[PDB]
Formats: structure tokens, C-alpha cells, sequence
């Protein structure tokens, strides 16, 4: 009965991890509604990155 | 007029046609290890699992 405690736990650490992400880290790119469709959507953030320095 | 039909007779060969057939596809890919031997005389007409916690 007490075999899931040990996901849970980690399941917990990690929605905590996506929430310190967006609460700190600064830069955007697109908007929201939108979904991520064709190839541009995702190659945007390395050039931005790159470009950034 | 000859009348020859009393000569010969009327034979049905030993084979016989092929039939339609039909694929077994579900019955291969659900579960059985499971439920294999657990309806028994003991049990009556069902039997109960354990959902996870």
C-alpha cells in the first residue's frame, strides 16, 4: 500500500522546480495563447540565447 | 440411341471447398496473466482487485 509515497515525494519536488523557473528567469518570447506549431517556434530561444551572449 | 447412364455413376469427390475465416486480434492483446485461475468453486460468480493508493 505504501509503495507510491516515494513518487509522490519526488513528483512534488519537481512541480516546485518548474515554479521557482518561472518565477525567476526573466526572458520571454511569443505569446501566450499561441502553441508551439512549426520548426521557428522552437529554434527562436537558441538564437536568442546565442545572441545574448 | 444408345442409353449409357445405368453404366456409370454419380461420385462426390472427398475434398471439400475452402471457407471464410476471421482474425483474432483483441483476444491476443488484452490481458490474461492476471486473472488466470482466480475464478474458482470458492470464489462464486466474481472476484476483486486492488486499485492503487
Amino acid at each position: 500500500i505504501l509503495a507510491p509515497v516515494r513518487q509522490r515525494i519526488v513528483t512534488d519536488l519537481e512541480t516546485e522546480l518548474a515554479h521557482f523557473m518561472m518565477n525567476n528567469g526573466a526572458l520571454s518570447l511569443g505569446s501566450p495563447n499561441t502553441p508551439i506549431t512549426k520548426w521557428s517556434d522552437v529554434a527562436q530561444t537558441a538564437s536568442f540565447l546565442k545572441d545574448l551572449g | 440411341p444408345n442409353n449409357l447412364d445405368s453404366n456409370v455413376s454419380q461420385i462426390v469427390l472427398k475434398k471439400f471447398l475452402p471457407g471464410f475465416m476471421s482474425d483474432l486480434v483483441l483476444a491476443k492483446t488484452v490481458d490474461r496473466q492476471l486473472l488466470a485461475g482466480e475464478i474458482n468453486s470458492s470464489t462464486g460468480d466474481s472476484v476483486s482487485f486492488k486499485r492503487p493508493h
